[PDB]
């Protein structure tokens, strides 16, 4: 019958969106991560030179 | 006490999405419980029951759903008067339990 | 058991294996977002050098 088909598209589906968010997240922490290293480190090379 | 009736096998265990719950039903209402399975709640898995036990008013019986619909499930349950039993299959309880009588029996001798 | 419980258990095992694969995503591009600041820091301090290089 139809409805185990529908239950393991909804767990997968679940799945995707989970996925799709932990991607999302990912890139975000990214746009952070390289502001805070490439800022601190010229800002130390000025403070060098 | 169920330690005396349940085995690991008879449940799904350590799901993300799944659990299977214990319903008591009267022995006259079987056919009804029969014929609300497949619809009662939602993501129920079709087709899945098995008795356990059964006794001179009623029995006992699984049933396995996905885990948001067990509160519609018992409620909606209740309503056509079968019962949920609260229940969770843990061994090291179950062999507890069978341990714990022999201790009381052996500590009063 | 009714062989449904096997196939929903396959497809929480998909569905666990696609976060999965982001979380080892987020693994990989973590070290890729240092290299590429690991670049950039490299061209400030070459810049630097060549403006000191000028005034000496």
């Amino acid at each position: 019958q139809k409805q185990i088909k529908h239950m393991m598209a909804f767990i997968e589906q679940e799945a995707n969106e989970k996925a799709e968010e932990i991607d999302a997240k990912a890139e975000e922490e990214f746009n952070i991560e390289k502001g805070r290293l490439v800022q601190t480190q010229r800002l130390k090379i000025m403070e060098y030179y | 006490s169920l330690a005396e009736i349940v085995k690991k096998d008879d449940f799904v265990l350590d799901s993300e999405y799944l659990v299977t719950l214990l319903v008591v039903v009267p022995k006259l209402n079987h056919n009804d419980w029969i014929k609300q399975y497949e619809t009662l709640a939602e993501m129920v898995v079709p087709r899945s029951s098995n008795v356990l036990s059964e006794d001179q008013d009623s029995y006992l019986c699984n049933v396995t759903l996905f885990k948001k619909a067990v509160d519609d499930f018992r409620h909606k349950a209740r309503e056509n008067k079968f019962i949920v039993r609260d229940f969770q299959y843990n061994e090291e309880e179950m062999r507890a339990d069978k341990e714990e009588m022999n201790r009381l029996s052996t500590d009063k001798k | 058991q009714s062989q449904g419980i096997q196939q929903l258990l396959q497809a929480e095992k998909r569905a666990a294996e696609k976060v999965s694969e982001a979380r080892k995503r987020k693994n990989r591009r973590l070290k890729q977002a240092k290299e590429e600041a690991q670049a950039e820091i490299e061209q400030y301090r070459l810049q630097r050098e060549k403006e000191f290089k000028a005034k000496e």
